[PDB]
RNA sequence: GAGCCGGUAGCGGGCGUGGAUCCCUGGAUGUCCGAAUGGGGGAACCCGGCCGGCGGGAACGCCGGUCACCGCGCUUUUUGCGCGGGGGGAACCUGGGGAACUGAAACAUCUCAGUACCCAGAGGAGAGGAAAGAGAAAUCGACUCCCUGAGUAGCGGCGA
RNA sequence: CGAAGCUGUUGGGAAGCAGCGCCAGAGAGGGUGAAAGCCCCGUAGGCGAAAGGUGGGGGGAUAGGUGAGGGUACCCGAGUACCCCGUGGUUCGUGGAGCCAUGGGGGAAUCUGGGCGGACCACCGCCUAAGGCUAAGUACUCCGGGUGACCGAUAGCGCACCAGUACCGUGAGGGAAAGGUGAAAAGAACCCCGGGAGGGGAGUGAAAUAGAGCCUGAAACCGUGGGCUUACAAGCAGUCACGGCCCCGCAAGGGGUUGUGGCGUGCCUAUUGAAGCAUGAGCCGGCGACUCACGGUCGUGGGCGAGCUUAAGCCGUUGAGGCGGAGGCGUAGGGAAACCGAGUCCGAACAGGGCGUCUAGUCCGCGGCCGUGGACCCGAAACCGGGCGAGCUAGCCCUGGC
RNA sequence: GUGAAAAGCUAACCGAGCCCGGAGAUAGCUGGUUCUCCCCGAAAUGACUUUAGGGUCAGCCUCAGGCGCUGACUGGGGCC
RNA sequence: CAGGCGGUAGGGGAGCGUUCCCGAUGCCGAUGAAGGCCGACCCGCGAGGGCGGCUGGAGGUAAGGGAAGUGCGAAUGCCG
RNA sequence: CGGUGAAAUUGAACUGGCCGUGAAGAUGCGGCCUACCCGUGGCAGGACGAAAAGACCCCGUGGAGCUUUACUGCAGCCUG
């Protein structure tokens, strides 16, 4: 395979895979596509320790990779991000957008 | 069309064949107190003969088998009419043989033995059939000479 | 493969149109025989009442 | 072989222009709005023999159609199929 | 393009919005073993000539160094460079050496086989190569690979 | 860079469906919580490659190569060819065997000369040896690729798992086994058995006949425990029979088992001749053996059909195609041949005598049936080559010892 | 190769060491077969074989085209 | 309707069971492909084919015919 | 009696005997004779018992060696 699939956090945006509703980014890493923001409600009981909080029984999660989200852009629908050809910033740039020039 | 089951046209049978099996004549060869068959099994080309297959003969044909070469002569053509009486417009090899049918030949004969038109076709060498089947009554060429 | 005829047989015997195995015999060679006498004349060629269907074939490419 | 074939397939509905337009020649749809405009729809299936790159670079996907240019022929898929279309009886083959 | 601390995995602590993460091409590094080549040397463990450099006295060990090699060209007489090159590489080259079993329903010619296989230089190719040719045709016109000729000519205890 | 709807109701969950809206030179393929074009990765395509560097065509191309004839008139790859013997190659094993390199001695000549058209003389022909260099179109593979009616992890690659390891060796050498929880470890919290081990609950958990020799999990081998059998008894044992003896059908019966009675010499390989203590048979699973290439050759649906069939390329083929005549069998035979001819050959022979003529044939797949092939399946002690080889036994060889 | 001797020893086995390959060496040597079913169902002989538990041609079992009353078995009738 | 019918090798007739092909941008398919344990119905003379239940956990390939490393009790076979 | 715990061989069994029969030396076949189930620790008579695929032996136009006034050469000695 490669390396390519999105970005860091902003908004990001949850769905419903079987989950719902809709949340801002937090972390993600690509190797196998795993990340997180906050959500996703999962809880991972610990061992015989008690370091910790105390011995075993964890908490609170998140868990994914693939597809399966969107962005932000209130009211309407959303879009994608043209180019530059004598605009503002030289002939680069890209910051999620609406389809005009914002988000 | 479409793959309206096209099976066959009647007789064909891929009848391939098959290792070991219980059902039916399965499961056998045929011979027995005459052992043949080995890792290079005979072949088997006749082989046998148990009796030089008779070949207590000897060649007289004396003419070949002597090295290099063989007898070397220009082509041998005759022929026969009952083939291409059809047309003619001029009746000369190449335009024929290199046509048709027929292959090189040289030194030009003919004969067969059917009737025809007798016109004038090349002729490196005839035979007296056609001499009165183009003569008093038909025509006949020349040879090479070059 | 290819299976290259074989002359020696071919250098003797022929298939009379009829595809009959027919070619020479073996006898008067020059004799061989000595009394004065009389006989060695008779020879010729001959068939095979068997085995020449089995000939005919090594012969198949060379012919 | 076709010969025969298709004789019986024209007793199906066979046709074939020789040789006809579409509109941009390049735009997959609006090959199709001549589909319509003709009397196709997915469902016989047929084919067609087009030696020109144009509507070739544009036949694109042929899905339960035809779509070819050059020729190495193709009566089988044809089989599963039905109607169809010639470039010139030239194009066939004198 | 904004994630990295090989994967596997943390206790343990660190970097990118002056822009990392990561594939890259030139080239700075890389002990001893490694044809290894100052010398020894059941490699990878081990002693030197000589100049300058370190500590330090000299040393000893630390360093640098530079020093086998033959050959043709070079270089006067032992003088000095130059390259080449030993060494390397799955098939495919060239050459030099070159079997037996097996067939021959025994066996000694013949067979396998100039095969297996050893040794020999080089290239990606290699080998080859331009008529003291072919051959019979008032002819063709370097050499290599395929097309057949032709399994024909022929070789042959004319036996296989 | 790229292309384009969802939706609720149920559904673990929805790639389920209707009502329908959609980009589509681009619906290849890998895929994200159940059989997804409009969804992560792509696929028409056309952007462009460098700094690094960097493999080279085209372009230009640089020093380094490019008139004709006429008579004078000497001059050119030697221990060389050509002899010779032993020769090898050539299809060429001596044979009427030239020419190639010849190992051995001989041993010249240089154009009004010199080699070959396979012996020694005579006519005629193309070439000019004994200097060396020479591309292109040729072979090839660990991998890169692709694909591959390529295998798909007791395969295949020895090998997808840290093997050329464990290991066996002395060298050489030789060689193993061993992939699979799951959408996510989320990988077990906690408390009573408690030697850690190995337990029960609970929880996560769509799923613990889901948890770490865990995927699904059969088979030989295991009894808990159930049901039908049994201590007068003789048997390849199983069968057939009335009968009785526990599940199921209202019924008809369907069952399971067996009493006795009857009935009973198995099984796989060899042969006048078997069941047989003549062999083999651990046991269950699981692997196992004539294609196929090429080549020969009788049939079969066929088409063409005196006529009937083109390799090796070249454009082109996602794909396909293909265009692309040299190569066959016949269209006759027969004859040593010369060569005659529906006829040939022996013979002096018009004659005698054996081989001649509507002989449709011809190429496909399939198949007989063969040729090389090992072509069925493995296997016997050896012969050939090269490597390992006396860290054991040997003999002496050096020197320490007892 | 060695061998105060057999013919012995050479990684315990040595009248010819083992690694590794030249080949499935080879081989008339020995053992192998699993679907249903359905039609004829013969030799254990002859000739010749360095041939004899191998082989050529034959004959009794196979298939197809063709011919077909003529066939196998039978009385008599010549004629051995 | 006469007939035929045991029958080793051999030699015919099919049929059957057994893995890729297109059909496969066609069709079942989680109210299940696939394995299976069971089946004491139906179809197959057989080959088998079914045909439906419960365990079973991710795909399958129609009619058709087009290709075949199989139609394996075993060889003191290979292996586990 | 507690503890740890193989093997080569491995068709399968519900394996008597006599008198007798069948490849001619059976519990397994007759017919006739006995024999309640499982034991232990004893002699092995047979289980042609194991494991060794006869090696004496004949078998292989199968193998290895030595040797002769076989047949053919290498050698190296020889001889112009």
């Amino acid at each position: 395979m490669r390396v390519k699939m999105h970005v860091k956090k902003g908004d990001t945006v949850l769905v419903a895979s079987g989950k719902y509703k809709g949340r801002v980014g937090k972390v993600k890493e690509v190797l196998p596509k795993k990340y997180a923001v906050i959500v996703e409600g999962v809880n991972i009981v610990k061992k015989a320790v008690r370091v910790s909080p105390k011995y075993p029984q964890g908490g609170f999660i998140e868990k994914e990779a693939p597809l399966h989200a969107s962005k932000v852009r209130p009211i309407c629908p959303a879009c994608g991000k043209p180019t530059r050809v004598r605009k503002k910033f030289l002939e680069n740039g890209k910051k999620i957008r609406v389809c005009a020039k914002c988000g | 069309d479409l793959r309206p089951n096209p099976g066959a046209n009647k007789r064909r049978k891929r009848v391939g064949r098959g290792p070991g099996s219980g059902h039916g004549k399965t499961a056998t060869r045929g011979h027995k107190g005459q052992k043949s068959r080995s890792g290079g099994l005979k072949d088997p080309r006749r082989f046998e003969g148990g009796r030089s297959t008779t070949l207590m003969r000897l060649p007289k044909r004396g003419m070949q088998g002597q090295v290099p070469g063989e007898i070397k002569r220009p082509r041998y053509q005759g022929v026969n009419l009952k083939d291409l009486a059809r047309f003619e417009g001029e009746v000369t090899p190449e335009l024929l043989v290199r046509a048709g049918l027929l292959k090189k030949g040289y030194r030009l004969k003919i004969l067969g033995e059917g009737e025809a038109k007798p016109l004038k076709v090349v002729a490196h060498a005839f035979s007296k059939s056609a001499l009165e089947k183009l003569k008093a009554a038909g025509g006949e060429p020349v040879l090479l000479e070059a | 493969p290819k299976m290259k005829t074989h002359k020696g047989a071919k250098k003797r015997v022929k298939i009379t149109a009829s595809g009959k195995v027919v070619a020479m015999k073996t006898g008067k060679r020059h004799l061989n025989w000595q009394k004065s006498g009389k006989e060695i004349r008779q020879k010729g060629r001959k068939f095979v009442l068997a085995k020449p269907e089995a000939e005919r074939i090594k012969l198949l490419l060379p012919y | 072989g076709l010969a025969m074939a298709v004789a019986d397939r024209a007793r199906e509905g066979k046709l074939l222009l020789v040789e006809a337009f579409a509109g941009v020649n390049g735009k997959t749809k609006e090959f199709l709005a001549w589909a319509k405009e003709a009397g196709l729809d997915g469902s016989e299936s047929v084919l067609l023999v087009t030696g020109n790159e144009l509507v070739r670079r544009a036949a694109r996907n042929l899905p339960w159609v035809v779509t070819l240019a050059p020729e190495g022929l193709n009566v089988y898929d044809i089989v599963r199929t039905e109607r169809l279309v010639m470039d010139l009886d030239a194009w066939e083959v004198f």
